[PDB]
């Protein structure tokens, strides 16, 4: 139901993938994109490095074998997504070949710069044949991002395999983006630049930042070095896994109590060492994000489990349809309106914070119209904003005063709507 | 924590098999040799040269035990010599003895300016010569020189002075513009293998490609690189900056095609204006033919040890966040884009950023296309800031009917003080600029005369009432204000280069305790 | 349509003034402002407003008075605010016929004269022999003058009024300090002379909107000589409206509304029902400093408290304590005008107001606008426009006893550093009983 | 101060000493704030009142036109008519007329007030 | 033009106290006829700034602006018997979006109020 509206919504390119790169739980959603005549990208993580014989659980044939399934399982384009950026220039020359000649698919590369060198894989990943690529615009680009897309444009300028983008568009549009950036300063993280530790711990960009500052809100910013080995060595304990949404914040949950608890591996699968593991790792041990191709470790699962049998069949195999009629009626009742297909499938993928972003809206109106400084700090005082409510038809609005709190404790906001007096009382939430 | 000893490296090998026939072992190494820029360019580039020698001594021992198959070390010249004594109150020559004592089995590399050694003005050739003479006592191995317009004769008497002391002479080509466009045919292949075959001629033991603003694209790489080693017999190191955030694909590029030696920042010290990722770079080459043999665990340990060391440098971060294709736009050194950007912002037009860049680009070709890093890229910037203050396009610039009055850093190079570029100054800009005033093309350093070295020393020595070393004596003839005042606060504040860096810049808050040696 | 929002392309104490009318009679107002005027009070009194003179569509920034000059910018922000109308103010724009036609190429009304109007007006070979041409004298002498200037307004229909006249003969230099209304010097004769002449030089030129005829008057004759016109509002505006109770700016209003003077709706009687009543006059209160050769001062003010009362009105709304006084534009500080029915009481109206006000942090010229109308020559009219080039009594220096902040700087002084004599010595138990006069 | 004048005086606040050596003492006269300045004698501020001071008259001084503190410094002996110094709050303060600059009191990451005398010709 | 004002006795940092009248300052507003005369109190009164203390200016405005003010119907019981003098109302998207703007304005937003802040900075501005 999602994927139809999803489509009806529109999105042309779906980009599937599944955290343990079992094809058995993607197939439904590729089934549904196919269903809904729009491409389906299926995406094949990459881990552990290919060229390097001390690893072979992840090695060329892993990959050349699941692009074969998922072609027969009826991709349009496979995706390697490399969440994390491991991806290295050497191997990207002999798997993007090889791949080549494995399915007859187009090929799609996705990576992340935190190694700082991403770009050199992107440029060898073009030069073995690839067939479409990522990147950020500069101004959004770089360490846990994307590589640089106007640079690795200008790599390519004038080249056979030219993508004929204009780099001076390019530059004014992360221009924009620069400007924007500038806006979101609340949400900048420390993050300095490149880091080969990447190859150590093998966190996905998308993870890294919001793991550090989840160490750091536990007392463990100095052990921050310590919380990324614990990471690596989990990644190990758990039998060597694909790591990327949500089975990286599994890695992460248990990196975090080992080093919090000061628990080394041994001490984690020991019979005598009293072990309260994190809610996200019995899940994943208890078989709710699937299975990798070796299965999860006994000892761990056995300990991890307390009495709890685990199960191996697909997650989504075990859940009753779903009576869409009824979780319908139950929505539309709570709102007391009817509900567009659209939000139905919101409610369906987060019943409560659709439930709660309804409610706001309701109290609030279209608050996606205001600019974002306007969003995020509301008016200094003779401040003066224009919106627009509809496609007319704009208000100029100006904050000309704001009370004292009363007793009933509201503040009442004094504002010039389009040249006429507007007063509106909120409370005070400090009191 | 390292070990054990300290095992031989480069420093044994230049010092056993000398500077000729060092550089002959380096062309036949098959594995890529790397310098690490933490201690010299890349603070330079991201925290103004700032780096302190408390942070930088302390860890010496560690590469020398730890990575004892580097190259070299860069951590000695550009902006260093100066801002350690201006900024810091502390002298560059203890940093260096410090980094000596420390990492006896590598060699000690600074990056010298041909024409003024580290200076900020042009010097006698006697000066010159004996700035070179104190740098290679102090400890010095490896010389990278450069000219800001790539004019070789004026880099001979410091290739000369170099070669003199036995030590290695690595002359530096400038990277600029784009070999693979034949729309900018002034900067073509043939520029790039001519002059390496003249510097050779010239005595150099390495020849260096210098990408002070991180131009050098990977394609352009690959055919650089064979032509280079082509075209001499000499080995070759490949210097770039990562504003673009590629420059380690060039770097890649460069190890497949045969260079000799490149060079990287550690990685909490590297990206963006500095140089490129080592320990990604070196992550990328495991395991392969060229595989350069050093430990990533332990760049790890040590960029980690960076990384803490940085963070004292709050103070001295810029605002930049990432990548920037329009680096291949305006060409400004990784080097100068924090400092014109901060000077831009200084004078009113932080929000013409991108028109001043435009106008580095246009003033670039207005002055006939030339090579910009220190000092030709600060007159550059002058004439961009001034362009977009006044409104002036090129057009109105060179015209004889709208007065200007030029910045003096342009008045001084189309005068000549900055050398001469292949193709000679355009006329009528210099001619508008110079007010009747008339040009020379000659060597600058050869309209200056000798320096009176015994009578400068006696004014320096009365001036502080006692002797003073030879090395306090080129540092006075280098910087003669900066020096002077530098002397005088360590009579005053002792050895403050001991204080750990929180104690030097801020103190001790009340019940702090700190140890010094 | 009927004008419904109004740009008014000026600033500071005008803009002010053309906000107030415009909102009274219900109108939208727009304001602009230059960067330097980021804190202007201007900007903050109009119902929308916009930056002129920054930006990324300029090469660029312009320079403070520069913005406000810039025919492009105004235009600009016209557009983008959907305005009707843009009034001019004074200064500025006011007078620039490629203005009126950048207006008219945008379809925004000017408020104003026409652009035609404003050339031949503003060639002295043109002005001279259309007043020639209706049997207006026109310039001898004249060694004793009196400026003397008549309001007018002209409609789109052909009708025009006067106002009758101003006297503006204290002038500084060559600048406007004190003006009057009506001219105290004049009999009703001349006063319906004068009158005559500027309802020709009106007709003539077809004017349309406010404009003011300017005269000069041989004070050894009584012979009147026509010398320019005025395309605008002018600053002295004010002692005409409270002397005939008509709102010239509103009236400017109307009439590029298509109202007709004598109706209700124009804002403006028949000339039959146009009278004088009693005597104005206003004192522009400015930073220039007596003290220092009236070079404008400039700082935070860091006291502003206006004096009002019956017959006081003000134009400011730009001082008040807090407000920084650049030297970008000019140091207004408030403009005053006293009303009463006969000239000697406006004058002591004046003085009260002039001396009841406090403004601390900048100096002001408060205490030369009190010599010049507490001048005998003054108070008997018998001044010319020489008056305060020749009169040195009016630039005596005053010299303040300043005793509060003496004893203020004092006890400081001793609340910081004490007093020698007490000093280590004992101190009073700290309780501690005042002396009581029994 | 006489009879039929009484003040009425209040000390609000005293400040720290300030760069200049300065204490200000915020008083309130007959109900209006007054800041009053003195040297802190008692901490070895005798000779102080420090920053000149510009007059509103010649040519030959560079005032302050704002309040803020000073974030670079371009000059220190002559030329043109060319940005002298900034003030931070940048501005971005301009060279009036041609000249030779035979002083400049800053200086600066000093803090300064409008009228401050930045620099003399 | 047109305004009187008599007060004297109001000014930034004056204090009002318990003891007294709690009057700020007496405005008169004069035209050549009755309604002009109204718009230009009106215009006055929501022109003055006063901070710091709550006013009863909405209360005159309400009080002028009302028709049977302007018609001239009004008796000595007007005030005491018409409620809207003292009341207000609106539903629609404006309000609402108003409603959020005075929420964040007054408490912040709970992402950013205690997160770094933007420079106190350019627009971004579509090419
Ligand atoms: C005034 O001019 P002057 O010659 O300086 O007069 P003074 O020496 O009396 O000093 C003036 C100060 O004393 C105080 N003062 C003067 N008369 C006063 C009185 N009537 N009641 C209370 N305070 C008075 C005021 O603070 C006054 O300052 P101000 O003029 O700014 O209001
Ligand atoms: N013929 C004259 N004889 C004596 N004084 C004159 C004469 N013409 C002008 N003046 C003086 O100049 C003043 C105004 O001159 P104008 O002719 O109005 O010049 P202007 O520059 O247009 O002045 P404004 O600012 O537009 S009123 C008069 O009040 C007189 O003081
Ligand atoms: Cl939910
Ligand atoms: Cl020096
Ligand atoms: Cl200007
Ligand atoms: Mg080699
Ligand atoms: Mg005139
Ligand atoms: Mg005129
Ligand atoms: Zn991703
Ligand atoms: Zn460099």
């Amino acid at each position: 139901y999602f994927v139809r509206q999803a489509a009806k919504g529109g999105i042309d390119l779906f980009r599937v993938f599944d955290c343990l790169n079992w094809v058995e739980n993607m197939r439904v959603s590729m089934d549904a994109i196919a269903e809904e005549n729009k491409l389906c990208e299926a995406a094949i993580c990459y881990t552990g490095d290919i060229l390097n014989s001390a690893r072979p659980k992840y090695d060329l044939k892993y990959y050349t074998n699941l692009a074969v399934e998922l072609e027969k399982a009826g991709a349009h384009i496979i995706a390697v997504k490399d969440m994390a950026g491991l991806l290295k220039p050497a191997a990207a020359k002999v798997l993007f070949k090889a791949l080549r000649e494995a399915t007859g698919l187009p090929i799609h590369f996705h990576t992340h710069d935190t190694s700082g060198i991403a770009a050199a894989t992107v440029l060898a990943a073009v030069e073995a044949g690839v067939d479409a690529v990522d990147a950020a615009m500069d101004a959004l680009s770089g360490n846990t991002s994307q590589p640089c897309l106007g640079s690795i444009v200008e790599a390519l300028s004038g080249s056979e395999r030219d993508p004929g983008l204009d780099p001076a568009w390019i530059r004014r549009i992360s221009f924009y983006w620069e400007a924007v950036r500038n806006q979101y300063a609340a949400f900048e993280s420390d993050l300095k630049g490149p880091a080969s530790e990447v190859y150590l711990h093998e966190m996905p960009g998308g993870q890294f930042t919001n793991l550090k500052e989840q160490a750091r809100s536990l007392g463990l910013e100095t052990r921050w070095h310590q919380v990324a080995q614990a990471y690596a060595d989990a990644n190990q304990m758990f039998g060597d896994i694909v790591k990327v949404t949500p089975s990286s914040k599994v890695v992460g949950d248990m990196a975090l109590m080992m080093v919090s608890q000061d628990l080394t591996v041994a001490d984690v699968v020991s019979p005598d060492r009293e072990v309260s593991f994190p809610e996200s790792v019995v899940s994943m041990l208890k078989g709710d994000l699937g299975q990798p191709p070796s299965g999860w470790p006994e000892a761990l699962q056995k300990k991890a489990l307390k009495g709890e049998k685990p199960y191996t069949v697909r997650p989504g195999s075990l859940l009753k349809e779903a009576d869409l009629d009824a979780e319908r009626k139950v929505i539309e009742k709570k709102l007391e309106r009817e509900v567009s297909d659209f939000e139905f499938a919101s409610y369906l993928m987060y019943p409560k914070v659709f439930t709660d972003f309804a409610l706001a809206s309701d109290t609030y109106g279209p608050v996606s119209v205001l600019p974002t400084p306007a969003y995020f700090y509301g008016l200094a005082d003779g401040e003066e904003l224009f919106a627009d409510i509809e496609k007319g038809k704009t208000l100029v609005i100006v904050n000309q005063a704001v009370s004292a709190t009363d007793s009933q404790g509201m503040v009442t906001v004094f504002f010039e709507l389009n040249g006429q007096p507007r007063r509106i009382k909120v409370p005070d939430r400090a009191h | 924590y390292a070990g054990n000893g300290v095992k031989d490296g480069t420093k044994q090998l230049l010092d056993t098999l000398g500077p000729k026939k060092f550089g002959e072992w380096m062309r036949n190494e098959k594995r890529v040799l790397l310098t690490d820029t933490t201690m010299r360019d890349g603070h330079q580039s991201l925290l103004a040269t700032r780096m302190r020698t408390y942070d930088i001594a302390r860890i010496a021992g560690t590469y020398s035990h730890a990575l004892p198959n580097l190259l070299s070390l860069e951590c000695w010249g550009g902006a260093t010599f100066d801002v350690s004594m201006r900024f810091l109150t502390e002298d560059p020559w203890e940093r260096l003895a410090l980094i000596r004592e420390g990492a006896p089995n590598l060699l000690l590399q600074m990056l010298l300016r041909g024409a003024n050694g580290v200076g900020y003005t042009n010097y006698p050739d006697n000066v010159v010569k004996y700035f070179v003479r104190q740098a290679a006592k102090g400890g010095i191995d490896l010389f990278r020189v450069f000219d800001c317009l790539n004019w070789v004769e004026n880099m001979r008497v410091s290739m000369d002075a170099i070669a003199e002391e036995n030590k290695l002479c690595e002359a530096a080509i400038c990277y600029t513009g784009d070999i693979l466009n034949s729309a900018r045919p002034k900067y073509d292949l043939k520029y790039y293998t001519n002059l390496a075959v003249e510097l050779e001629k010239a005595g150099a033991h390495i020849i260096a490609v210098k990408d002070m603003a991180g131009l050098l694209k990977p394609a352009a790489a690959k055919v650089l690189f064979k032509a280079l080693r082509e075209a001499t017999g000499l080995p070759i190191h490949f210097h770039t900056h990562d504003t673009s955030g590629i420059a380690a694909a060039t770097v890649l590029a460069a190890v497949e095609a045969g260079v000799d030696a490149v060079d990287a920042a550690m990685d909490a010290l590297s990206g963006n204006t500095s140089q490129p990722c080592l320990g990604s770079i070196v992550e990328a080459l495991s395991g392969s033919e060229r595989d350069p043999g050093l430990d990533p665990a332990w760049i790890r340990r040590i960029s980690f040890y960076w990384e803490a060391v940085r963070n004292q440098y709050a103070a001295f971060e810029s605002d930049l966040k990432g990548p920037a294709s329009e680096v291949y736009l305006h060409e400004m050194p990784g080097g100068q884009f924090t400092n014109l950007k901060e000077q831009a912002r200084s004078l009113g037009l932080e929000t013409r950023w991108h028109q001043v860049a435009q106008a580095y680009a246009d003033a670039n070709q207005m002055f006939g296309d030339i090579v910009k890093v220190t000092p030709s890229s600060k007159v550059v910037g002058d004439m961009a800031l001034m362009m977009v203050s006044q409104d002036l396009t090129v057009a109105d610039v060179v015209s004889p009917d709208r007065e200007v009055s030029f910045p003096e850093s342009v008045v001084s190079m189309l005068k000549g003080d900055l050398g001469q570029p292949p193709s000679g100054w355009p006329e009528a800009l210099q001619k508008k600029a110079l007010k009747g005033e008339k040009p020379y093309t000659v060597r600058p350093g050869s309209l200056l005369k000798e320096a009176d070295l015994d009578a400068e020393r006696k004014v320096i020595e009365k001036k502080l009432e006692r002797e003073v070393s030879d090395f306090e004596f080129a540092s006075y003839l280098m910087y003669p204000k900066v020096f002077t005042d530098f002397a005088l606060a360590s009579d005053t504040y002792g050895p403050v280069s001991v204080l750990p860096t929180p104690a030097y810049f801020y103190g001790l808050a009340d019940g702090e305790e700190l140890f010094a040696d | 349509g009927p004008i419904s929002k109004i740009l008014v392309a000026n600033r500071s104490e005008i803009a002010i003034r053309v906000f107030r009318a415009a909102n009274e009679l219900g109108i939208k107002t727009v304001a602009i402002w230059a960067e330097e005027d980021k804190l202007a009070l201007h900007r903050f009194k109009a119902d929308e407003s916009y930056q002129v003179g920054r930006g990324p569509h300029l090469a660029r920034d312009l320079g403070p008075i520069e913005s406000y000059l810039s025919i492009d910018e105004v235009i600009r922000v016209a557009k983008l605010s959907g305005a009707d109308a843009i009034h001019p103010g004074y200064g500025l724009l006011s007078e620039s016929p490629e203005f009126v036609d950048a207006c008219n190429k945008a379809g925004i009304i000017f408020i104003g004269p026409k652009a035609d109007t404003m050339r031949q007006l503003g060639n002295k070979v043109a002005a001279r022999n259309l007043a020639i041409s209706v049997g207006v004298p026109v310039v001898k002498l004249v060694e004793r003058a009196r400026h003397v200037e008549s309001q007018i307004l002209g409609d789109t229909h052909g009708n025009v009024v006067h106002l009758f006249e101003r006297d503006c003969s204290v002038q500084r230099r060559n600048q406007k300090v004190v003006e009057r209304a009506p001219a105290p010097y004049l009999s009703e004769a001349q006063r319906q002379e004068l009158a005559a002449y500027s309802l020709k030089i009106a007709g003539a030129t077809n004017y349309i909107g406010a404009g003011t005829v300017e005269y000069l008057m041989d004070a050894d004759t009584g012979k009147f000589y026509f010398i320019e016109v005025n395309p605008r509002i002018q600053v002295e505006h004010t002692v005409t409206e409270v002397v005939t109770g008509i709102d010239i700016v509103k009236a400017q209003i109307h009439i590029l509304d298509g109202a007709a003077i004598g109706t209700p709706q124009s804002g403006v009687p028949n000339q039959e029902d146009i009278r004088l009543n009693g005597h104005a006059l206003q004192c522009r209160v400015t930073t220039e400093d007596p003290e220092h050769n009236f070079i404008p001062d400039y700082g935070r003010i860091t006291a502003y408290r206006s004096a009002s009362g019956f017959g006081i009105r003000l134009d400011g709304g730009t001082s008040y304590s807090g407000a920084i006084i650049t030297r970008y534009y000019d140091p207004l500080l408030v403009k005053v005008t006293a009303w009463a029915p006969n000239p000697l009481e406006a004058i002591s109206r004046m003085d009260r107001a002039l001396r009841e006000f406090r403004i601390r942090g900048v100096a002001t010229n408060l205490t030369f606008l009190e010599a010049i109308i507490g001048h005998p020559k003054f108070r008997d009219n018998s001044y010319t426009t020489r008056f305060i080039d020749t009169t040195p009594e009016l630039f005596q220096q005053v010299k303040r006893q300043d005793r509060a902040t003496k004893l203020l700087t004092y006890l400081a002084d001793v609340t910081v550093n004490g007093h020698p004599e007490a000093k280590d010595r004992p101190k009073p138990l700290e309780n501690a009983a005042r002396p009581v006069v029994p | 101060i006489e009879k039929g004048k009484t003040l009425v005086i209040v000390n609000q606040a005293v400040s720290a000493t300030d760069s200049q050596g300065m204490v200000t003492v915020f008083f309130e006269l007959n109900g209006q704030p007054r800041r009053i300045k003195v040297p802190d004698r008692a901490h070895g501020a005798t000779g102080a009142a420090v920053r000149r001071k510009a007059e509103p008259g010649n040519a030959a001084h560079v005032g302050a036109p704002m309040p803020g503190v000073i974030s670079r410094v371009f000059v220190s002996s002559g030329q043109a008519v060319d940005v002298l110094v900034s003030i931070e709050a940048e501005t971005a303060i301009h060279a009036e007329k041609d000249g030779t600059i035979a002083e400049v009191l800053v200086k600066a990451g000093d803090q300064i007030d409008a009228k401050d005398l930045l620099a003399v010709y």
